[PDB]
RNA sequence: GCAGAGGUUCUAGCUACACCCUCUAUAAAAAACUAAGGACCACACGA
DNA sequence: CTCTGAATCTCTTCCTCGTGTGGTCAGGACG
DNA sequence: CGTCCGAAGAGATTCAGAG
């Protein structure tokens, strides 16, 4: 569990944007199906999310990657 | 305490539509008041002054939603418009003056 | 939805369409039935059904008939809601006026009529005859007749004269009045008028009738032929008061208006007689003026339980009033309070939470956990479950309360940190438990205290709480740089005592392995906490940038100390643990455990502080006795010596040697004295008392005492409450503020005579009652600081502005009171900050200075530090983030998006509760004194004496810092050489303050030009001197011939040539002021800089503050010189005293009505530069702002404000004081309109001002020219763009009026008024959000 | 309510945002679906 | 001699939340 | 059975005596 958010915070400098892009990653790993790249200790969506901040497996760029990869992914489902 | 002690998740509302009817005996919800809304302000705090202000207090499809959200699993809030900005809408277009939401 | 809100007056035929049904009967509702009447004030027609999808016939019902009007009932079926979203009209017989525009501060019906409102209301309250269309007749159209002269009138003049009563003859009158000719005509009208009050008025209409012009309104609309009615859900009149179903409120006024309506149409119908008609016409203009704005009539309808009935105006205005009282904060659900309790054995993070209370408020994640998990099929299943609280039940709260912050606020949320988030933790007991260490910083104790506890729900909202709104992050307030969780009562004492030396215990002298090893010996209890030993501590050192580097010595510390260094981690040096660590010692030793390590191990060390020093509290068993308290054995003789001294003192106002004031003086004076020594001797027996034997002859030592203790680690209480206690109680002061002759000789621990409790109860309750209108005014205070700067929030990054504020350390002369180390911490440099070396570039243009960038500007004595302020950031509704400088919170630049305001206006309104709401110059060490702005001619003993007033004797020390600054006067002597250095402990300058001496220019005699003996000014017999001395006359003094000679001091030679002043070719004449005393006669010789004439010679808490902030005008404010120029009496003060200042280069001479009374600072003939203080007085922040740069009234203003906060202890950066300066002078005056489209009579925000500005520079026009205005904080707030977010802050009536006049169109944008709308706001986490929606545009 | 009709239950339960099922003239076989009227004023107390 | 600054006369606020107690209109016949 | 019957601070408002 995060109770400090320094180091999410050292990875995203802006803090409050820290906020916007954890949001993104965890509404997606909770209302989406989207499997947890951290691995979860019995911790929340929205800890997990920030653990994964923490760790650099989630950025607001890579978010964005993600999803656009999904949007193409859509298209070849489309076929 | 045991007198002092109180809370509550949904309730009674009043015709203002304010959801908590507020007061210990009426099982009503504390005031979130001016000081509380500057102390959030102050801070980042915008989604939770936002949920507070919107879903919490005064929304006839918002309250509802946000419930069957939370039921339902997912934390989505649907902001809308407080209905107490509609009451003070309906109460100053009632003394004369023409106030409406230009867009 | 929605991007901008829009509000404009509301035109009849608009009105119209938002009704859907006329109102024609009073009664709202037949109570038998409980049904709506079919015209009563509640209809199902008009308005709605009153049961959803239910047809008063009941013919229709839901769905299939849904949308269909039945015929007999004639309600539209559908949702109930439709009653609150359906308006109503009601028709007035009579055209009425809409009060508001009636009756405001400028008269908006009045202004456009160029009426006095006195004849407006007699006209609508038909008392006169207003001669509308006069034409032939010799009365004009506008004029107002009397009912006799009326008649007089239709005598003499019939269908021409027009004349007619009503709100209706005004309607006419504006319907008739042409708003584009009025409008050339009042511009032709200002261009010919040369009356600045008149020219004033003029302004005050031509602004009025060019917003009706462009806005889409017409005057006519003002009176109100139709008023529409509130909705029926929004007065719902559905009490239910057992069976009663009915209440006074609203509706009542409704029932009177339509009452008074009905009666008029049928009066008119009948055709009644025209005086009853006129009557009823009254009536119901009486009653819809009650009806829109109950009290602005000046008669209140009253018959609610014989109280005044609340008007629609009313439920719109004021905390009662909706948008303060729901708008603005609105109740939540998910909620609770309960009382408060310590539970130290929680982390910092989280917080105990009861089991009961966790139930409630996570019940429906407690349901949707419960149907994920399907031990609930069914909702209803998990409802009944909830009920039931089975042990499943408690389970999944469990897991629900594991990762839901939950937001614990304090009921008066001062500050930020009054409402912050934490983990919660179930707990058996029904009580909140709030982390020990964060207590403090609620400001919160256990006297029964109640918080609000919240709990968010979106993962954004659970993201924002655990990212900011934990506790965690908050570790410093955001008004100073700080902890705030700073330990507070029982862990400061516990480490005193165990941070602590004795001389002399079991285990000194011993060596030690490790702290491990000391831990074993004190448990063990072999050797005691306090206990000397050598042992070493291994202490890692992080002098390699991230890298610790190991360090282990042998050090001579206590037992106790070596223990809690186990607690402190690697990074953090010994040194700071092997003090006594009191209060400021910890505090010093947590700041700079968060400036060295991380912010999670300055968390885990604080709780880690926490719980030692609770532990070895407890063990140490400190205690609270009588015997603990010491009374001094000197005591008593101190006070028989006292009372001697007074019984001498009365023994000689017996013998009338000491007057009585002189005696009281005397008496206060020795009974101070005595209160001092009683002090000092309790003090030198209760610090160091204990004498220890020491293995070896007894040696005095620190006392052990547990009060000292108490005392002297700042754990509660300082040394004045303990001085109180033990020592003699002292002078106590009698409620008005005069010091009560005979002091409180009797301590705490004594018994207190029944007179000397009566005398401290006096003060005790002065105290409180005085504490709570400090909570009010403090509340107040906050408020307006609020709505002021609500809307300020980073918005740039850097602007790059070079332009900045001048930082330097402040000092009196006594001390310097502000170090510069303090003031500019976290503040980013306005330019490259050279070394006093010169060319020596320290420190870069553009840097946030840091701790270790402060401690080289510290190490190089830079003196004056030239920083960026908020001010002087050029960005328009924003502010520089580099401007701004550190968050002074996270320890690091202030980061994009936070709203700084909100953050300063609570830094500044939260101490309020705290503040109280009620020469010779000594050098106190060696260093060069220096003075600038000096204009000094040596007298005849060669002494410094200087005419310039504006001149400061600043010390420099070696290092080139000034160590203390001192200030002049008129004709100042002063002892020693400027630039040379001066001994500590010598008088500089030696002047009498009492005195006003003259310096002479040249050496010669005097000669009386208008000085003449004879007609005035006649020579008067000083006493003192023991020679006459031609006093000058003050012009009351003088007679009438006296006045109009003005007395000039001619100097001449022997023979009688006269001696021109140096430099000039006009003979040196001083022209001498009334009582000046001019001690030598005609044809006496003067030295060169001697004196020729001698003339001889505020509130400090929250008032001071909220004066300061509003800018008020004080009562003799100091008068300015607008330019450099030469001063001269215009008049003898003959009702003003007329002063003339000329420059040389500009022939305009500003004038000034100085008042005759009024002191003149200035010599008479002297020559001033711009902004020079002419009378003694307060200075005006205004004249400030006007005659300075912007840059000084800001520094003027924040020295003030915390010279006002630093007397009460309390340290506020100085950031949070300018950006509310800043907001204060938002609003800027236009010098002279150029190419800009604004009038050059008018007031718009410098934002906008600039902007134009900015694009005639960009293109080929003339720049506007700008005269920046301060504004009071009220004001301001007042004069805001967004009519929201004035109409929030106070009067809502007149914010509401200018508006609707002026068609205002609010863009939202503002911080405030997104919080009224509900949507984001542009906050940290908002931020984002309101730029993509406005790029979006 | 597939449209019309009836509906187990776990108040009431085709709209409140609603939702689903079976059936063919009218009720009876079945599980999954959802939040209620409180106005004003005084007194007192607690922070 | 017509407007000075000055005296005068209304307008608005005067914390912030709890907790308990209470008391309450319009407007009665009337066909 | 509807149905009518203090305090304080500040901005207008005079107002006025004076250059
Ligand atoms: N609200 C609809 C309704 C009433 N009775 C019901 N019975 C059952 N089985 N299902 C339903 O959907 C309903
Ligand atoms: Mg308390």
């Amino acid at each position: 569990a995060r109770v400090t958010v320094q180091d999410a915070v050292e990875k995203i400098g802006n803090r409050f944007d820290l906020v916007l892009v954890a949001a993104r990653r965890a509404r997606q790993m909770q209302v989406g199906g989207k499997d947890p790249l951290v691995p979860e200790e019995n911790d929340k969506t929205t800890v997990i999310a920030l653990r994964e901040i923490e760790e650099g497996l989630i950025n607001n760029q890579i978010l964005d990657v993600r999803e656009r990869q999904e949007q193409q992914e859509q298209e070849a489902a489309e076929l | 305490v045991d007198d002092k002690m109180h809370a509550r998740s949904t309730g009674s509302y009043s015709l203002v539509t304010q959801q908590p009817l507020g007061g210990k005996a009426q099982f009503g919800g504390q005031r979130f008041g001016e000081m509380e809304v500057w102390a959030l302000e102050a801070y980042g705090a915008a989604y939770t002054l936002q949920e507070m202000l919107t879903v919490k207090s005064d929304d006839v499809n918002g309250r509802t939603k946000m419930y069957k959200n939370i039921v339902d699993g997912n934390h989505q809030m649907e902001p809308g418009m407080p209905e107490s900005f509609n009451v003070l809408l309906k109460e100053i277009r009632s003394l004369g003056i023409n106030i409406e939401l230009e867009d | 939805e929605f991007d901008a809100i829009k509000i404009a007056l509301a035109s009849p035929d608009m009105i119209r369409s938002w009704s859907f049904g006329e109102v024609k009967k009073p009664e709202t509702i037949n109570y038998r039935t409980f049904k709506p009447e079919r015209d009563g004030l509640f209809c199902a027609r008009i308005f709605g059904p009153v049961k959803d999808y239910e047809c008063l016939c009941g013919k229709y019902k839901r769905l299939k008939h849904r949308g269909v009007i039945c015929e007999k009932c004639g309600v539209e079926v559908t949702q109930t809601k439709v009653r609150r979203e359906r308006m109503g009209h009601i028709e007035l017989a009579s055209p009425t006026a809409h009060i508001w525009f009636l009756k405001s501060l400028p008269s908006r019906i009045g202004l456009l009529l160029d009426m006095p409102l006195r004849d407006i209301e007699r006209v609508l309250y038909f008392e006169s005859y207003v001669v509308i269309e006069g034409g032939m007749t010799n009365l004009e159209r506008q004029q107002i007749l009397t009912e006799e002269q009326y008649l007089d009138a239709l005598e003499e003049f019939g269908d021409e004269f027009d004349a007619k009563m009503g709100a209706e003859a005004i309607q006419a009158l504006l319907k008739s009045m042409d708003l584009e000719q009025e409008c050339e005509q009042l511009r032709e009208e200002l261009n010919e008028t040369n009356s600045e009050t008149k020219r004033k008025k003029l302004t005050k209409r031509i602004k009025l009738l060019e917003a009706f012009v462009q806005s889409g309104n017409k005057p006519e609309w003002m009176i109100l032929t139709v008023l529409p009615v509130l909705p029926p859900d929004l007065r719902p009149l559905v009490p239910l008061d057992g069976g009663r179903f009915a209440t006074s409120d609203l509706n009542d006024l409704y029932r009177r208006v339509i009452n008074r309506n009905n009666r008029l149409k049928r009066l008119l119908d009948l055709a009644a007689p025209d005086i009853i008609v006129r009557n009823e016409k009254r009536m119901l203009q009486e009653a819809v003026d009650a009806l829109l704005d109950n009290g602005r009539r000046g008669r209140a309808i009253t018959g609610s339980n014989k109280r005044p009935l609340k008007s629609l105006a009313d439920m719109i205005k004021g905390k009662q009033g909706r948008f303060r009282q729901n708008l603005l904060g609105k109740r939540v659900d998910y909620s609770g309070r309960s009382v408060i309790t310590v539970g130290p054995y929680l982390r910092l993070h989280q917080c105990g939470l009861p089991k009961k209370m966790a139930l409630e408020l996570f019940k429906p994640f407690i349901y949707g956990k419960l149907e994920l998990r399907g031990l609930a099929t069914t909702i209803k299943a998990a409802k009944k479950m909830v009920e039931r609280e089975e042990a499943v039940v408690w389970d999944i709260l469990d897991e629900v309360i594991r990762e839901h912050p939950v937001l614990l606020n304090r009921a008066p949320t001062l500050h930020r940190l009054g409402i912050q988030a934490f983990e919660p933790v179930l707990i058996e007991g029904k009580a909140i438990q709030l982390h020990p260490l964060v207590c403090a910083a609620y400001n919160a104790d256990f006297d029964g205290d109640q918080m609000a506890v919240h709990v968010p729900l979106t993962l954004e909202a659970q993201l924002e709480a655990r990212a900011l709104m934990m506790s965690t992050n908050n570790i410093l307030s955001p008004a100073n740089g700080e902890p705030i969780i700073v330990p507070s009562q029982d862990v400061v004492l516990g480490l005193y005592y165990m941070t602590r030396d004795c001389v002399n215990a079991k285990g000194e002298g011993m060596v030690l392995t490790g702290p491990k090893e000391a831990e074993r010996l004190y448990r063990s209890g072999l050797a005691s906490l306090h206990a000397r030993v050598k042992v070493r501590i291994t202490e890692y050192e992080k002098d390699a940038n991230g890298e610790l580097v190991a360090k282990t010595s042998l050090k001579d510390t206590t037992v106790g100390r070596a223990i809690l260094w186990m607690i402190v981690p690697k990074g953090l040096p010994y040194s700071i643990v092997n003090q006594a660590l009191g209060k400021k010692a910890i505090s010093k030793m947590l700041n700079t455990c968060y400036r060295i390590l991380g912010l999670k191990p300055t968390v885990i060390f604080a709780d880690q502080i926490m719980y030692t020093g609770f532990a070895y509290a407890a063990r140490s068993g400190a205690s609270v006795g009588i015997d603990d308290m010491v009374i001094p054995e000197k005591k008593h003789e101190i006070i028989s010596e006292a009372e001697a001294e007074v019984a001498e003192i009365q023994e000689q106002f017996q013998s009338g040697l000491v007057t009585a004031g002189e005696r009281y003086n005397k008496v206060i004076d020795i009974w101070a004295a005595a209160n001092d020594r009683v002090s000092k001797a309790m003090m030198d027996n209760l610090q160091t008392e204990t004498v220890i034997n020491r293995d070896g002859q007894e040696e005095k030592q620190v006392s052990f005492n547990s009060i000292y203790m108490m005392a002297d680690s700042g754990a509660r209480g300082s040394a004045a409450q303990i001085r109180q206690l033990a020592g003699m109680r002292g002078l106590m002061a009698k409620p008005d503020g005069s010091i009560i002759e005979t002091p409180i000789t009797a301590n705490f621990r004594e018994g207190l005579n029944v007179l000397q409790y009566f005398i401290s109860t006096h003060g005790a309750r002065k105290g409180l009652a005085d504490t709570a209108l400090k909570t009010a005014n403090s509340g107040y205070l906050t408020r307006r600081l609020v709505d002021v700067a609500q809307d300020l929030v980073v918005t740039e990054d850097d602007c790059g502005t070079h332009e900045g504020i001048m930082m330097t350390p402040v000092i009196e002369g006594g001390d310097v009171k502000e170090p510069l180390r303090d003031r500019v911490l976290g503040r980013v440099t306005a330019e490259d900050v050279l070394k006093p070396g010169t060319a020596d570039i320290l420190v870069p243009r553009n840097t946030l200075l840091h701790e270790q960038w402060c401690d080289l500007l510290e190490e190089n004595s830079v003196d004056a530090v030239k920083v960026r302020s908020v001010v002087s950031c050029d960005t328009d509704f924003g502010v520089c983030a580099h401007c701004y400088g550190r968050d002074l919170a996270r320890g690091h630049i202030i980061n994009k998006g936070e709203a700084i305001g909100v953050i300063a206006a609570q830094s500044i309104g939260e101490p309020g509760t705290q503040l109280t709401m009620r020469s010779s110059i000594q050098v106190k060490n060696k260093g060069s004194i220096k003075l600038s702005n000096v204009k000094s001619v040596v007298n005849s003993s060669g002494k410094l004496v200087i005419t310039s007033r504006n001149t400061e004797l600043k010390l420099i020390d070696e290092f080139g810092r000034t160590k203390e600054s001192y200030k002049v006067p008129y004709g100042a002597v002063l002892a020693k050489g400027d630039g040379e250095q001066v001994a500590g402990g010598e008088t500089v300058a030696n002047w009498d303050p009492h005195t006003m001496p003259v310096i002479t220019e040249v050496s010669g005699f005097v000669r009386f030009t208008d000085m003449i003996d004879g007609q005035t000014i006649t020579r008067q017999t000083d006493e003192l001197t023991g020679l006459s001395s031609l006093v000058v006359l003050d012009s009351a003094e003088r007679t009438a011939g006296g006045k109009d000679l003005r007395p000039a001091l001619k100097i001449v030679d022997a023979q009688g040539n006269d001696v021109l002043i140096p430099g000039t070719d006009m003979p040196a004449q001083y022209f001498l002021p009334g009582k000046a005393i001019v001690q030598l006669e005609d044809g006496v010789q003067i030295s060169s800089g001697d004196t020729l004439a001698r003339i001889p010679q505020i509130t400090g808490g929250l008032p001071r503050v909220a004066d300061l902030f509003e800018a008020r005008r004080p009562k003799e404010p100091a008068i300015l010189a607008e330019i450099s120029g030469i001063v001269s009496f215009g008049k003898e003060t003959k009702g003003k005293r007329r002063l003339v200042i000329t420059p040389v280069d500009g022939s305009d001479p500003y004038e000034e009505m100085i008042p005759k009374w009024r002191q003149l600072n200035v010599f008479e003939g002297e020559r001033v530069e711009r902004g020079d203080v002419i009378s003694d007085g307060p200075e005006a922040p205004h004249d400030i702002l006007r005659l300075r740069g912007v840059h000084a009234v800001t520094r003027y203003i924040v020295n003030e404000v915390q010279d006002v906060y630093r007397l009460q202890g309390v340290k506020i950066n100085d950031k949070h004081i300018e950006v509310i300066v800043r907001q204060m002078l938002r609003k800027a005056t236009i010098v002279n309109a150029g190419s800009s489209d604004f009038l050059e009579g008018e007031q718009v925000e410098y934002s906008r001002v600039k902007i134009a500005n900015r694009e005639l520079e960009a293109n080929g026009k003339v720049g506007a020219t700008y005269s920046r205005d301060l504004l009071g904080i009220t004001k301001a707030s007042l004069a805001t763009e967004s009519f929201i977010s004035a109409a929030s802050f106070q009067e809502t009536t007149r914010v509401l009026t200018e508006a609707a006049v002026a068609g205002k169109r609010d863009e939202l944008r503002g911080l405030k008024e997104n919080v009224i709308v509900g949507r984001l706001i542009p906050a940290g986490t908002g931020y984002a959000y309101h730029q993509d929606r406005m790029r979006r545009r």
